[PDB]
């Protein structure tokens, strides 16, 4: 059974740093694409980040480029998600997401629990 | 007093090759020797309907000028089933570098 | 390609051989059929075409 | 659609002039004898027109 | 290589034994279109393109002229007048990994 | 054009009678040949049963004679497969197969979704 868990986050003041961990069991992280989304209270959901093992290394939202990095490790089978110099606009819930294809070309998205990150100015 | 391959300035890049062949192994003396000519190597290169035919003949001669009087026939050497298109050619000569 | 997945989703190695002939000499040839030769008999022969 | 019209697809050799063939034996495409049993290298010689 | 980056190899100037491949019986799918499987050993070809990739089993039949699907449409499309053969074999004993 | 859907199957105790219905749309069932195939994990595909409109009507495997029955319904365009006295070795995914011809000599082996059948001793 494929199970994904997110660790990290919390409430921090402005200028801090955070390190989220997305751990997946049942399948190696060395695959097509991992995704991370952000959900703010009372706001619309939008794609944020994605890491790929082929083609372009990573893709990011226009609001998160230049201050946010990601890495993966197949040996221990976990993805680290580092954010530096946090801003108040980053206060939201982080979601880790993966995708799989079925027998009849149907797509199953494994959704993560996510963690709340609050930045206080 | 040894000679070894140092420079191959025939091409800068090889892209999308289609054929490669290697003849029998050998080891030919690369040392520069002076004196009168002693070897005459004749070749014929033809490019007919996709085949590149190379005919060759080797002759030891004892002379200093002109061609030998006798008649010599060139035996076929190699056939190339390549089918590339040829209108020009050139000779690749190995220069010598020393003190 | 999970071990417990179905055969329809099992990994399969696929090779497609495409054979092209142009105004160029034929290069790849199949194996030739060799038959024991017999002498001093009126026989049908085929040597290299 | 109409599939009542049938045509033979596999045969050992070409038909002699004005020959009629009605056999429905499975053609041995490979080396394994079909023996009336289909499968790999064993297909029904008759096919319907689409 | 991946199916979208299907590996292409050029084969020329050699003897290709297709009787052993046909009689191997180790390949699940062997479908030749435009050529005679028995006459493969009896014909000479100017060039051979070997197109290698790995897919799922159900898409194995999709590698054929006139077939439709994600792989056929976006990865490797065979022309309706394709001349060649397709050989597919299961690789579970070699492509099985934990997880 | 041609659509095939399988209904029935499941897990049964040996010695019972089971129904499979292959519904076909786009072509009448009365044609050259309707086949039934089974596939199990770890083994190659083999021909199981077939029914023809010319010559011998039905053909089965030599080891399955007298246990499986097939029939067709032209009114609703369906293929009925009644299997009785099953054995545990018959656990496999079953497909109803038809063969169609294209304009450029292409031949299509149209199958359905298939149904899984398990027999318990
Ligand atoms: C790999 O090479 C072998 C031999 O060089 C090929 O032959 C078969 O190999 C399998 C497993 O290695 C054996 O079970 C068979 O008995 C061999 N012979 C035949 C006629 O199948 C083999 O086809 C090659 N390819 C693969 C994918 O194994
Ligand atoms: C001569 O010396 C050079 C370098 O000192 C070396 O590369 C070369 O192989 C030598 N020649 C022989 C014949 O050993
Ligand atoms: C390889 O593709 C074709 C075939 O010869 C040719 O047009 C091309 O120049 C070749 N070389 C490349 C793409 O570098
Ligand atoms: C050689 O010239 C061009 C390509 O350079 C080609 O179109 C032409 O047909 C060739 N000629 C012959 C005689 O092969």
């Amino acid at each position: 059974q494929v199970q994904l868990v997110e660790s990290g986050g919390g409430l921090v003041q402005a200028g801090g740093s955070l390190r989220l961990s997305c751990a997946a069991s049942g399948f190696p992280v060395y695959r097509d694409r991992m995704a991370w989304y952000r959900q703010a209270p009372g706001k619309e959901r939008e794609w944020v980040a994605a890491i790929y093992s082929a083609g372009q290394q990573t893709r990011y939202a226009d609001s998160v480029k230049g201050r946010f990095t990601i890495s993966r490790d197949n040996a221990k089978n976990t993805v680290y998600l580092q954010m530096n110099s946090l801003k108040p606009e980053d206060t939201a819930v982080y979601y880790c997401n993966v995708k799989d294809v079925g027998h009849h070309y149907e797509y199953y998205d494994y959704w993560g629990q996510g963690t709340q990150v609050t930045v206080s100015a | 007093k040894s000679w070894m391959e140092s420079e191959f300035r025939v091409y800068s890049s090889a892209n999308n090759c289609t054929f490669e062949y290697v003849s029998q192994p050998f080891l030919m003396d690369l040392e520069g020797k002076q004196g009168n000519f002693k070897n005459l190597r004749e070749f014929v290169f033809k490019n007919i309907d996709g085949y590149f035919k190379i005919y060759s003949k080797h002759t030891p001669i004892n002379l200093v000028r002109d061609l030998p009087q006798g008649f010599s026939a060139l035996e076929p050497l190699v056939d190339l089933p390549i089918g590339i298109n040829i209108t020009r050619f050139q000779t690749l000569l190995a220069l010598h570098r020393s003190y | 390609f999970q071990p417990t997945n179905g055969v329809g989703y099992q990994p399969y190695r696929v090779v497609v051989l495409s054979f092209e002939l142009l105004h160029a000499p034929a290069t790849v040839c199949g194996p030739k059929k060799s038959t024991n030769l017999v002498k001093n008999k009126c026989v049908n022969f085929n040597f290299n075409g | 659609g109409n599939y009542n019209y049938l045509y033979r697809l596999f045969r050992k050799s070409n038909l002699k002039p004005f020959e009629r063939d009605i056999s429905t034996e499975i053609y041995q495409a490979g080396s394994t004898p079909c023996n009336g049993v289909e499968g790999f290298n064993c297909y029904f010689p008759l096919q319907s027109y689409g | 290589a991946s199916v979208y980056a299907w590996n292409r190899k050029r084969i020329s100037n050699c003897v290709a034994d297709y009787s052993v491949l046909y009689n191997s019986a180790s390949f699940s799918t062997f479908k030749c279109y435009g050529v005679s499987p028995t006459k493969l050993n009896d014909l000479c070809f100017t060039n051979v393109y070997a197109d290698s990739f790995v897919i799922r089993g159900d898409e194995v039949r999709q590698i054929a002229p006139g077939q439709t699907g994600k792989i056929a449409d976006y990865n490797y499309k065979l022309p309706d007048d394709f001349t060649g053969c397709v050989i597919a074999w299961n690789s579970n004993n070699l492509d099985s990994k934990v997880g």
